[PDB]
RNA sequence: UUGAUUUGGUGAGAGG
C-alpha cells in the first residue's frame, strides 16, 4: 500500500509574475484534490496586506468629482485597489500623497515610511489636467487575508466614519488568478494516472512558487495535528 | 506477445503521424478529416465534439 | 460523481438537451416515479433495518 | 486468444501443418462444455 | 397510467422533495450545482451492440 | 449543443443576485469573485476591461 | 510542435505546392543523407520540413539551387578524382 | 498569521458501521476544502481486505452447479464478494468453511483463525437443502486498495498458481458513503469558526479515527512535494 | 526455403 510521489517537472516562467507548474504523475483522482485544495486556499485564505480605506479632500461620497483630473473618483478607487503594497513590521499604516503640476501621478510619487515600500512604482494612480490642482489622499493600509469587498465591508461596519473616507475592496491575498487543468500522464504500465498543470499569475510582492509553497505549508500545518 | 518496450515504440511512431477518420456515410468532403492520435486505454475512438 | 446532500452518488448521468428536441417526455415521469418508488423502498429499508 | 483447443492436424498435408482449431483473436473465456 | 398529482403525492409519502429535483453537489469541487437537478431511477438496458 | 447552453447560462443576467452593482478592477477578479462565493455568475456589475 | 500550417501556406502561396516542397525536403531528410536547417524538438521529418518552410528558408528555388550545387560538387568530384 | 488547528473532539458511533465524527475548530473557509479533500481521499484510497480466490472442492469452473445447494456458483461468488473481513497481523490469509446439514450457511460458520475477524455473523452464502450434501470452500483474503479486476489479475499474478482456483474480483475499499457538513462552531469568543461533521459509512472493518488519520497522512505526504521541492 | 480458405452467390434479420 504505497503511493506515487511526483517530481515537479517544470516551472515555465512566462514573466516575472507568471508561472505554469507542470507536475506529474499522481494517483487517479488526486490532481483534482491537490488543485482544488490549493486553489481555495490561495483564493480565500492567503495572508497579505493592501489598501482598505482612503480619505480624500474635495469629495463627500463615492459619486462626487474633484477638478483637475481626467478620470473620476471611481477610477481613482479602482486604480488604488490595483496598487500592491507590502508592510513589514506593523499592520495598520496610513500613507498620504500630494501631487501638483502638469503630469500623471504614479506610485513613486507617494510619501513612504521606513516599513513600507511599493513593488511597482510606475503603476499609475491618476492623471492631472491642471498645474494648480493639488490632489491629496490619506491612504490607510491594513493587513488581513484573502478577499473582502467593499459591499460587505459597508454592511459590516457601523461606526460613523468622517465624511470623505472611501471604502475599497481589500485584495489581501497576493495572487490574481489561479486556474489548473488535469491532464493524463503515463507510467509504463498504468495509463490511469493524471498530471497537474497549475497556472498562476500574481501581482508584485511575491514569486508564484513562493505563493504555492506558502499555501502548501498553510495546509500542512493545518493538518499537522492528527497524523502519524 | 506485447512486451513492455513496444508501447514506447508505439508512442514514438504515433507522435506526428496523422490518421484519416471517416464516418461511414460520407456525403461531403468534411466527412474525411485527418487527426493526430492520442492513445486511449479503451476500445472506442474518442472524437472531439465540435468536429 | 454528483452526490446529493445525503451522501449517495448518482449512478448514471444523462443529458437534458435530448429532451426538448426528441419529445420523449415519458422518461422524466419514469424518473420521478422511480425516484418515488425507491423513496418508499428506502423508507421500508429504514423501518425494517432499524427493526420495528 | 491464440490458445489451442483441439489439436487437429495431418502429416503430408516439415510438410505437416497447423489446422488445430484455436481460439479467435480477442476473446477469452472458460470452456464450459 | 399514473397522473402527475399521484406522482407528487407518492413523492410526499416518501420523504422526497415534491418537485422531483434535489440539489446536488459536485464530487470534483465539493460545491453545489446551482438550480437543482433531476435525480431519479430510470430502468436502463444494455443492448447487444458491444464495443 | 452543451456548450451553447453553458454560454447562454453564463453570459446572461438577473435583476438581483449576489454582488449586484459592485465594481470590479478586471476580469481576473470577476472570476475570483465567482469562485470564492461572493458573487453570482449572472450579476450586473461595472468592470474595467481592456 | 505543429497544429496549423498557415504560415507555411503564406510563404508558398499555392497550398498544393506546400505538400510537394515539404515532401521533397522530407525525403531529403528521411532516406536522405541531409541534416535539417532547424533545431528539432523530437519532431518527425514532416513537421521539421514544414517548420523549415514557415521561417522562410526552404522553397522550390532553394532546393533546386542546392541540387545544382550538389550536381556541381559531384561534377568537380568526378573530374578531380579521375583527372 | 492568526490561524488555529483542529482536533477530533467527539467521535460518536451511531452503529457499528454508520458512524459520524466531528472536527473542531476549523478556520473560515477551510471547512469545504478539508471536507472535499477528505471525501475524495476517503473514497478512493483506503486499505481494506476482501475475497480474492475461492476454492471449492469438486467444482471446475464457476458456471457449473453443485449438489445440495440453492444459490448457484455465480451467486455464491457474488455473496462472497460482498464479505467483510478484518485481519490484524498478516496481509494474506486463508480461511475455511465446512458445513453439512439442511439449512442456510451463514458467515458465522467459517472456522476462523486467531487474527481474522468476520464482522457480519448474519451474512448468508449458501442454502444447503440436502442433508447428505456438503460444501468445503477455501477462501483467500488479500489486502489492497482501489478496484483490481479479474481480467487484469489474469496475467498480473506472478506466483504460478495451480488450475481450479476461481478468481473473484477484488472490491478492496471498505468505505462506501461519506458526507461532510460545515456547521457553525460554538466557540465562546469567536463567531467566525466552523466545525466539520464527517458522516462515514464503513464496511464495519475500518476504524473511523484510524481512517481519518490515514487519509490525513496521505494528504500531507502528497503535499510534501509542493512543500519541499518549490 | 518456415503455414492456409472465405469472398463467389442467395435468403432472412439488425445498426448509423
Amino acid at each position: 500500500t504505497e503511493f506515487l510521489k511526483p517530481r515537479l517537472v517544470d516551472i515555465e516562467q512566462v514573466s516575472s509574475t507568471h508561472a505554469k507548474v507542470t507536475l506529474e504523475p499522481l494517483e487517479r483522482g488526486f490532481g483534482h484534490t491537490l488543485g482544488n485544495a490549493l486553489r481555495r486556499i490561495l483564493l480565500s485564505s492567503m495572508p497579505g496586506c493592501a489598501v482598505t480605506e482612503v480619505e480624500i479632500d474635495g469629495v463627500l461620497h463615492e459619486y462626487s468629482t474633484k477638478e483637475g483630473v481626467q478620470e473620476d473618483i471611481l477610477e481613482i478607487l479602482l486604480n488604488l485597489k490595483g496598487l500592491a503594497v507590502r508592510v513589514q513590521g506593523k499592520d495598520e499604516v496610513i500613507l498620504t500623497l500630494n501631487k501638483s503640476g502638469i503630469g500623471p501621478v504614479t506610485a513613486a510619487d507617494i510619501t513612504h515610511d521606513g516599513d513600507v515600500e511599493i513593488v511597482k512604482p510606475q503603476h499609475v494612480i491618476c492623471h492631472l489636467t491642471d498645474e494648480n490642482a493639488s490632489i491629496s489622499m490619506r491612504i490607510k493600509v491594513q493587513r488581513g487575508r484573502g478577499y473582502v469587498p467593499a459591499s460587505t465591508r459597508i454592511h459590516s461596519e457601523e461606526d460613523e466614519r468622517p465624511i470623505g473616507r472611501l471604502l475599497v475592496d481589500a485584495c489581501y491575498s497576493p495572487v490574481e488568478r489561479i486556474a489548473y487543468n488535469v491532464e493524463a500522464a503515463r507510467v509504463e504500465q498504468r495509463t490511469d494516472l493524471d498530471k497537474l498543470v497549475i497556472e498562476m499569475e500574481t501581482n508584485g510582492t511575491i514569486d508564484p512558487e513562493e505563493a504555492i509553497r506558502r499555501a502548501a505549508t498553510i495546509l500542512a500545518e493545518q493538518l499537522e495535528a492528527f497524523v502519524d | 506477445r506485447e512486451e513492455a518496450v513496444v508501447w514506447d515504440i508505439l508512442d514514438e511512431v504515433i507522435r506526428e503521424h496523422p490518421v484519416l477518420l471517416n464516418r461511414a456515410p460520407t456525403l461531403h468532403r468534411l466527412g474525411i478529416q485527418a487527426f493526430e492520435p492520442v492513445l486511449i486505454e479503451g476500445k472506442a475512438i474518442q472524437l472531439h465534439p465540435l468536429v | 460523481m454528483p452526490y446529493d446532500e445525503n451522501g449517495t452518488p448518482v449512478d448514471i448521468v444523462l443529458n437534458p438537451l435530448g429532451v426538448p428536441s426528441r419529445m420523449n417526455i415519458g422518461q422524466i415521469l419514469e424518473t420521478h416515479l422511480g425516484m418515488a418508488a425507491k423513496g418508499i423502498g428506502d423508507k421500508i429499508n429504514a423501518m425494517l433495518k432499524q427493526q420495528q | 486468444g491464440g490458445d489451442i483447443l483441439v489439436g487437429k492436424v495431418t502429416p503430408k498435408g516439415s510438410d505437416v501443418k497447423d489446422s488445430s482449431l484455436r481460439v479467435p483473436n480477442g476473446v477469452s473465456g472458460t470452456v464450459i462444455d | 397510467g399514473a397522473k402527475e398529482a399521484e406522482i407528487k403525492e407518492l413523492l410526499k409519502l416518501g420523504d422526497l422533495p415534491t418537485s422531483g429535483q434535489i440539489r446536488l453537489y459536485d464530487g470534483r469541487t465539493g460545491e453545489q450545482f446551482e438550480r437543482p437537478v433531476t435525480v431519479g431511477y430510470m430502468y436502463m438496458l444494455k443492448l447487444n451492440h458491444l464495443v | 449543443q452543451d456548450v451553447v447552453l453553458g454560454l447562454y447560462y453564463m453570459t446572461r443576467d438577473c435583476v438581483n443576485a449576489k454582488g449586484e452593482g459592485m465594481v470590479l478592477t478586471g476580469p481576473k477578479e470577476a472570476e475570483r469573485l465567482y469562485r470564492s462565493g461572493l458573487a453570482s455568475l449572472h450579476a450586473r456589475v461595472k468592470v474595467r476591461i481592456t | 510542435a505543429r497544429v496549423t500550417v498557415q504560415d507555411a501556406v503564406e510563404k508558398i502561396g499555392n497550398r498544393f505546392d506546400l505538400v510537394l516542397v515539404a515532401a521533397r525536403r522530407a525525403r531529403q531528410m528521411q532516406v536522405g543523407g541531409k541534416d535539417p536547417l532547424v533545431p528539432e524538438e523530437n519532431d518527425k521529418t514532416t513537421v521539421i520540413a514544414l517548420r523549415e518552410i514557415e521561417e522562410g528558408l526552404i522553397n522550390n528555388q532553394i532546393l533546386d539551387v542546392r541540387e545544382r550545387q550538389e550536381q556541381q560538387e559531384q561534377e568537380a568530384a568526378e573530374l578531380q578524382a579521375v583527372t
